[PDB]
RNA sequence: UCCCCCGUGCCCAUAGCGGCGUGGAACCACCCGUUCCCAUUCCGAACACGGAAGUGAAACGCGCCAGCGCCGAUGGUACUGGGCGGGCGACCGCCUGGGAGAGUAGGUCGGUGCGGGGG
RNA sequence: UUGACUGGGGCGGUCGCCUCCUAAAAGGUAACGGAGGCGCCCAAAGGUCCCCUCAGGCGGGACGGAAAUCCGCCGGAGAGCGCAAGGGUAGAAGGGGGCCUGACUGCGAGGCCUGCAAGCCGAGCAGGGGCGAAAGCCGGGCCUAGUGAACCGGUGGUCCCGU
RNA sequence: AAAAUG
RNA sequence: CGCGGGGUGGAGCAGCCUGGUAGCUCGUCGGGCUCAUAACCCGAAGGUCGUCGGUUCAAAUCCGGCCCCCGCAACCA
């Protein structure tokens, strides 16, 4: 099993919490300490292409515009079984960085 | 036979554990004072039990020593007993049920543990049975 | 599968018939009957009648 | 080298006769087949410049992977080397690698193995999954006799999809997996 | 060992403790002088 | 509104183990491949990328079951702030407030916010 | 000049520090009361990023004990955590790998403990760095023992003094 | 100028 | 009661604080010399290292528990 919960790890507030599934990523932004989420950017769910990588920023971008409109930048990115690779949201915007 | 020891005197407060009943066994020996019982004590009993109907039946001790008896040498003070030397013991509180007997005549029985109560240096109490269980 | 630690393949693979003479493929001792059989004791007694 | 009998037969020959012999349903609740380890555990690394990552090669030949060096978990003062280092080697053949391997095994190796009578059909037991162990290292069509240099034969464990060791021994009578009944 | 690093061409000292026998000698190490910022800090 | 499912948090075993049928349209997974990114002390097993033919067998989801596990009263005592008698002592007892632990009856194969995709 | 403690003194044992217990559910708490350690060690056993998860038990396996190394289930911690014990811990403090050297310099809010003087924790600011895409983490080590005021000198260094 | 007993 | 020395093939002594190699003399055993015995000569064997366990990869060896063995003290009233 995976413990991962490379998250956890995750204490300045606001998190990007990802997940790719095996055709669609989903990303999340999630507020703690009061158990709620604000900005969402799903990848089929929402509609666009068939590339996971190509998708994999167009979906990106979503979160970007979504969120700033309420008010949200500095934030840290997320998931955990992640390994920062391939799935990516490597896009302006956000100051989440990276 | 075992174990780190050599420990410490401690009290019998109240009899909270002096008080079971018949487990096996048919009648008992029940303790009415606590007390510290010296194995000496308890085979000294024990046999003289067996030894009272020679190729008779079982005979049941629940009480078990286990507690270092220390005691010094003869002179001042200087750091815990050379301890032990005569022995261990077991502890008592009023109600225990130190032996109990069974495949034997009330006759015979009763009687037998009669006398192991001279041998224990406290008064006790014999019993039958038919009381305490966990049926319906 | 990956940089100068694997070896190879070619045909050391699917080379069938890649000459049997190499010892024996599935040719003799088929696991089933070779030289002759069994001794027997009293059921084999040619002395006499 | 993509493709072999023993892989091709497995699937157009062996699927059917147990699809019918047992009787299944999901392709899948089927008896697949998918790893192979030979192990090694030779004896040491110890003195007189025992490098010994020679019969390390000498085994991949005799496969296509590189085996892993073992190295120990424990350390036994009875016999000899403790603590770490020391040697155990290990290789894990998995899909195509994997059957060819086996039907090189099945079809030159064994047969030839010394005298021969067939297998143990107890090796399983039951437990789904096999086992058996080869004592020469020199049974096999790609080393010689001029090669190695000590004998030093060793143990290769194989696993089914399947649990029963009925269906598992199936597979294998089926994939011409000889057996001394 | 009662160890030190003096800086290559000047002076300063880090204080520090290796354990020679143990695989030692030549001890050097990027640390921070008081006389600019860095530099490495040889043994001595 | 009420269903189904993919992410997530919270309560932190009454959600656990083990059984028993079900779910593939969606989702999810397994699958299809190893050219590229990147991979395993050897293995694309795991990480990873590219694809979607086939499957719900694995795994996960959803239900039912009490055999294991977990929970668990009420009563009643043990012990006990405080106060107080009897006896030479070893110890026994009352008044006034608190009050288990075991064991019994019994309960339980979850509960609950947030955001999504589908009828 | 030839110490003190000490159920008289001598003889014997001991003399500082760490960990359980005694200790009576905050701390603290005696006795020549019960029971064990320390006067070191790591240049990786330290930083950070990324991975992995134990011990056992049960089968199955060439040499092969009753654990050498393999494969398969079961096993939430009984392993591990340099050395005593304890607390803590796999949602890692454990096992492995890549780059590193913060085992920095200037400081230090606010506290713990406390007769003194000592000991301990420490966010944050500055400088100039490490690892990570990033959020971030980094002033040695899972944590508590591994230590000694002053005086007198020794080696260096430097803005100072120098009859 | 020479290495015990039965 | 307390200190401290010591238990190793059959006898008598090493080896132990500096853990992995058990050494010496005597005797036991086999073969020679001699008419024969000694002596002398050549060649072998033989040790759970006192015990019950602990630490270690490994204990004759280091740390504790008793069992016999040996010595030194046990003083003022």
């Amino acid at each position: 099993k995976f413990r991962v919960r490379n998250r956890i790890k995750r204490t300045g507030r606001l998190r990007l919490s990802v997940f790719r599934s095996l055709k669609h990523i989903y990303a999340q932004i999630i507020d703690d300490e009061k158990g709620v989420t604000l900005v969402s950017a799903s990848s089929l769910a929402l509609k666009l292409k068939g590339n996971k990588t190509e998708v994999a920023r167009q979906v990106g971008r979503a979160l970007a515009e979504k969120a700033l409109a309420l008010g949200i930048k500095q934030v840290a990115f997320d998931r955990g079984p992640y390994k920062y690779h391939g799935r990516v949201k490597a896009l302006a915007e956000g100051a989440r960085e990276g | 036979r075992m174990k780190y020891r050599k420990q410490q005197r401690g009290r019998l407060k109240g009899a909270t554990k002096g008080g079971d009943y018949v487990a096996f066994g048919d009648y008992g020996l029940v303790a009415l004072e606590p007390a510290w019982i010296t194995a000496q004590q308890i085979e000294a009993a024990r046999v003289a039990m067996v030894r009272h109907f020679r190729r008779g039946g079982k005979i049941f001790i629940r009480i078990f020593p286990d507690k270092p008896y220390t005691k010094k040498p003869l002179e001042v003070r200087m750091g815990k007993g050379k301890g032990n030397v005569e022995g261990y013991v077991a502890v008592v509180k009023p109600g225990r049920v130190m032996f109990e007997v069974a495949g034997v005549t009330e006759e015979q029985a009763m009687e037998a543990l009669r006398i192991a109560g001279h041998k224990l240096p406290i008064k006790t109490k014999i019993v039958r049975r038919d009381a305490y269980d966990e049926a319906q | 599968m990956k940089e100068g630690i694997h070896p190879k393949l070619v045909p050391a693979r699917i080379i069938c018939g890649c000459g049997n003479v190499i010892e024996t493929y599935s040719t003799k001792p088929e696991i089933y009957v070779e030289v002759c059989s069994k001794c027997h004791p009293f059921y084999t007694g040619q002395q006499r009648f | 080298p993509l493709d072999v009998a023993l892989k091709r037969k497995y699937y157009e020959e062996v699927r059917p006769e147990l699809i019918r012999r047992f009787g299944y349903q999901n392709v899948w609740e089927v008896p697949r087949l998918e790893k192979v380890v030979i192990n090694q555990g030779l004896g040491e690394a110890k003195e007189d410049a025992r490098i010994l990552e020679k019969a390390a090669q000498e085994l991949a030949l005799i496969t296509g992977q590189k085996p892993a060096v073992t190295r120990a978990k424990k350390s036994i003062s009875n016999f000899k080397l403790r603590k770490g280092m020391p040697i155990g080697l290990r290789v894990t053949l998995r899909r195509d690698r994997m059957w060819i391997f086996l039907e090189k095994l099945l079809n030159v190796a064994l047969p030839r193995i010394r005298d021969f009578r067939g297998l143990n059909p107890n090796s399983f037991d039951g437990r789904g999954n096999y086992n058996l162990g080869l004592r020469e290292q020199l049974i096999f069509p790609e080393i010689t006799y001029d090669m190695v240099d000590a004998l030093r034969g060793m143990d290769i464990a194989v696993v089914t999809t399947a649990e029963t060791d009925e269906e598992a021994r199936a597979l294998l009578e089926l994939l011409g997996f000889p057996f001394r009944k | 060992l009662l160890l030190e690093c003096t800086e290559c061409k000047r002076r300063n000292y880090a204080t520090e403790k290796n354990k020679r026998n143990t695989p030692n000698k030549l001890e050097l190490r990027k640390y921070c002088p008081w006389c600019r910022k860095h530099t490495v800090h040889r043994e001595v």
